[PDB]
């Protein structure tokens, strides 16, 4: 299986900030990466698929971008309703996998 | 036990001549056409790829005609014709037909390939079209013949059936009739039962019995009543190689590859199958508009027509070829338009058959009765096929003792 | 539009099997794939099992091989997952995600169930 | 000194008639079809290019049934059968078969190419089907038949192996059974053990060993019990020329080429390989279902079946149709979706054997006796194969003495 690394495991912003989050492969995996939203109480909700593609009903304030073994996600003006735990996975092979999880916090 | 009829059979030197004039068949090769509101067929079937059975009845000779009548005793004997020559005349033009799909079942071409299927869609299906193999066959007998198949069996009652099982099979004889579906280079199966689709194959056959004939089982007949004379001629090659699209009813084992990622995280379609294609048709190759000579049949039968009833078989897909029509709807235009013409498909089929039959007489006593009557009980009462469908051929007002006016009563007395 | 239904909380014992049912109830699905997703109480995300029955894909981790089932009835639409020899560490909230015929991936999970709670203890 | 059996043999005038009635196997083309959670078999792996080895047991004459015995004397003769006429009776209609892999180690097309591949990945197979050759044998025996391969040797101890290296090849001899695959245009070879990637040939030999019948060994036996009787029919062609992807084992001499720049500056793959093709299937090159009588062997066995035991081995890929099977899943829907249908694959192989038989008689001297001995210590005895598996006919309860009630019988009769 491939392990994935995602960085930082905790921050703090304020409404209408840049966060940037970090995401690691332990081998090449092209472009097969997507990213979650997790919020306490409810499902997972898919934001970024592909690496770089938006899904459908997404703010475009969200993005992201990286090939090979690095990716990035960045969110640019922070709402109040952005503050949630974010999750890399990997879809290179049929046995995917999770990344550690970034819980973003209010300042 | 079972003895010859040429022991209790006793041949004389009288002969005659029947043949039909000419049989003519036009009609649709795929499907029948009929009206919307009714059910009755305005234009049947025709097919280059459909079984011919011929039943062919005969006057009785004892109560036929003859000039003279010395020959035999009617206190104790009795009448019978048999088989000497038999001719199947074939007119039109050599030619190759070809049969298709518009909504076949194809996924990609395994052929050569260069990149690997990743995505799966809701409807992969085309158009595609293909030329059968090449058959030639003819039957004679004084019974109608026995074709094989696969078709669904009765399954265990042990355990449950959940939708989406595969169909158990089982091996099927039956009779074979007039209109019936000869192999096209797909199997001998019932496409209606053991498919459910209605799309992998072409329009003809996607919603019937494809038979062959069971030849090992007629030819062990102890009596060999159902075939006195048979001539086969098959051939085909592969032309393309697909695969199909579907759900997978059976994974293929983990220790048969070595997984892969991306593009190929997961498995393309394994059910190959092929394209047919018969190759070519001359002259030199055919087996028709030549006469045959019943010397000696292999079974114990020689060519008696017990009941006064002849069966044919034929198949031929070498004069295969369909006609395109069109009709004008307005011819007030002088620029051609898609939407100005109608195009419709014809199929003509040309037959004609010729006999030389010779009298024998049997001589009826209490052995020869006992045997005849633990044969088959129904002779003894003349001196069952009602729900099968023939191509019915009445000559009981076609015989004549001028041999010699005939093209082929001329070849008869030349051999010999 | 189209709501995934999972089946309410389940109390074990060590050592039993437990069975979780997720039913799609608007539209017509079709559905693509099916996966299932757990989160235990503290800890983050653990993918548990895929199958993929178009392709003929049924892929578990190591870590779960042999203890994992999942099925899909396509008559139905319902997908089911299957747990032998629970231990007391599989007490959490379980997740069922599926992917439908004619997106562009087969790995765009955009339908969640609610979650099921799974407790496993004497 | 080996002596034909003429010499010491004695042969009367009694002949029987032996034969199956219906030999029929289902089941899928590829692999077999196995329980998740168990290990036992539901459907066994039938395939038209595997040999069929035919173990056929025999009563003993000793201790058979004869209405007369004055012909011999028990005191100073032995009995033993001797086979004077065989057919092989094959059904179903002819076909090819095509198979194929879903990963199959394929880099280019090398028969016409307009750009150069500067560039390596990380899994480049593809999906790729093809037909196989064409091939038709039938032998005949006494004993089990040897077939050759090619397999790993054991190396040299002086120097170390390292991963990667070549493995050392060697030809094997082994005794042919029933369900072992011929060659289908890739060699004889051991491709379990000689190939690592599992992803060079269809999935259907790519875990088997394709043997060869080794009849330089068989003909040169002293006895020729192992074969009394063989024919034998291939072809093929080439279709298509690939590349193989992977590290290079072994570097081109610079000596051979001149070195490029840009996008030749390094060189493409040498590893060349073809795709075989069996081109038609025609009625006329049939070599089944005719009889083959057995004048005169070879060999000094002379077609003395010693131990009451006969072998017969088959192979014929000219009948290799595959049938294509759906089941609907949910029949409540009136638009087509790919996923509410399943598709399997079954192929069913049909066949009939019948045989003519001989009675021979032995005069047992002190020089017979040991000679005997000398060639087989079990036969005294009787007046091994264990961990083999062939088919097994029993025809210890199917002889009758009315030769021409049978279709074998009459002909056997006609030629004399």
């Amino acid at each position: 299986d491939i392990q994935m690394t995602q960085s930082p495991s905790s921050l703090s912003a304020s409404v209408g900030d840049r966060v940037t989050i970090t995401c690691r492969a332990s081998d090449m995996i092209s472009n097969y990466l997507n990213w979650y939203q997790h919020k306490p109480g409810e499902a997972p909700k898919l934001l970024i698929y592909s690496a770089s593609s938006l899904q459908t009903g997404v703010p475009s304030r969200f993005s992201g971008s990286g090939s090979g073994t690095d990716f990035t996600l960045t969110i640019n003006n922070l709402q109040p309703e952005d503050f949630a735990t974010y999750y890399c996975q990997q879809s290179y092979i049929t046995r995917l996998s999770f990344g550690g999880g970034t819980k973003v916090e209010i300042k | 036990k079972v003895v010859s009829t040429d022991e209790y059979v006793a041949r004389t030197n009288i002969y005659y001549h029947a043949g039909t004039s000419r049989l003519l068949a036009v009609g649709h090769p795929y499907f029948p056409i009929k009206k919307p509101n009714n059910n009755k067929i305005l234009v049947p079937k025709v097919s280059g790829l459909q079984y011919r059975v011929f039943r062919i009845h005969l006057p009785d000779p004892n109560k036929f005609g003859f000039p003279d009548t010395s020959f035999y005793n009617p206190d104790t004997q009795r009448l019978v014709w048999a088989c000497v020559g038999v001719e199947v005349g074939r007119g039109q033009p050599l030619g190759v037909g070809i049969s298709g799909h518009p909504l076949l079942n194809k996924l990609d071409d395994t052929e050569n390939a260069s990149a690997y299927a990743a995505n799966a869609g809701v409807d992969n299906r085309e158009c595609i079209s293909m030329d059968y193999k090449q058959t030639q066959l003819c039957l004679i007998g004084c019974k109608p013949p026995i074709g094989e198949h696969w078709g669904k069996g009765s399954p265990c009652t042990n355990v449950a059936v959940n939708p989406g099982d595969c169909p158990p099979l089982e091996l099927i004889n039956t009779v074979i009739q007039d209109g019936d579906m000869v192999d096209t280079g797909f199997g001998a199966m019932d496409f209606t039962t053991l498919q459910a689709n209605k799309s992998e194959v072409p329009l003809d056959i996607c919603t019937s019995i494809c038979k062959y004939p069971d030849y090992i089982k007629m030819v062990s007949e102890p009596y060999g009543d159902s075939l006195f004379f048979y001539l086969r001629r098959e051939q085909m090659f592969v032309r393309h190689l697909f695969n199909r699209a579907g759900a997978v009813g059976d994974n293929v084992p983990d220790d048969l590859y070595i997984k892969g990622s991306g593009s190929t995280a997961n498995l393309a379609s394994s059910n190959y199958f092929p394209t047919p294609s018969g190759s070519m048709v001359t002259s030199d190759a055919q087996i028709f508009n030549k006469p045959y000579w019943l010397q000696r049949a292999q079974g114990h039968n020689n060519g008696i027509c017990w009941g006064n009833q002849l069966f044919v078989t034929v198949v031929d897909t070498t004069r295969s070829t369909n006609m395109s029509l069109c009709a004008a709807i307005s011819t007030s235009e002088t620029t051609y338009k898609n939407t100005n013409f109608k195009e419709y498909l014809r199929h003509g089929e040309e037959y004609d058959l010729q006999f030389i039959f010779q009298l024998c007489k049997i001589t009826l006593t209490a052995d020869v009765m006992t045997y005849i009557h633990s044969m088959n009980s129904t002779i003894l009462e003349d001196w069952p096929l009602k729900k099968y469908t023939f191509w019915e051929v009445n000559l009981k007002e076609k015989f004549s003792a001028d041999l010699d006016q005939f093209p082929l009563g001329r070849k008869f007395l030349l051999q010999a | 539009q189209v709501q995934l239904v999972q089946s309410g909380a389940e109390v074990k014992k060590p050592g039993s099997s437990v069975k979780v049912s997720c039913k799609a109830s608007g539209g017509t699905f079709n559905s693509y794939a099916t996966g299932w997703v757990r989160q235990a109480p503290g800890q983050g995300l653990e993918w548990m099992g895929v199958i993929v029955p178009i392709f003929g894909t049924e892929d578990y981790p190591q870590r779960f091989q042999g203890r994992v089932t999942i099925t899909a009835d396509e008559s139905t639409a319902t997908a089911y997952m299957e747990l032998r020899s629970l231990r007391s560490d599989d007490t959490a909230v379980y997740y069922c995600a599926r992917s439908r015929l004619g997106s562009s991936s087969w790995f765009l999970f955009e339908y969640w169930g609610q979650g099921t709670l799974v407790t496993v203890s004497s």
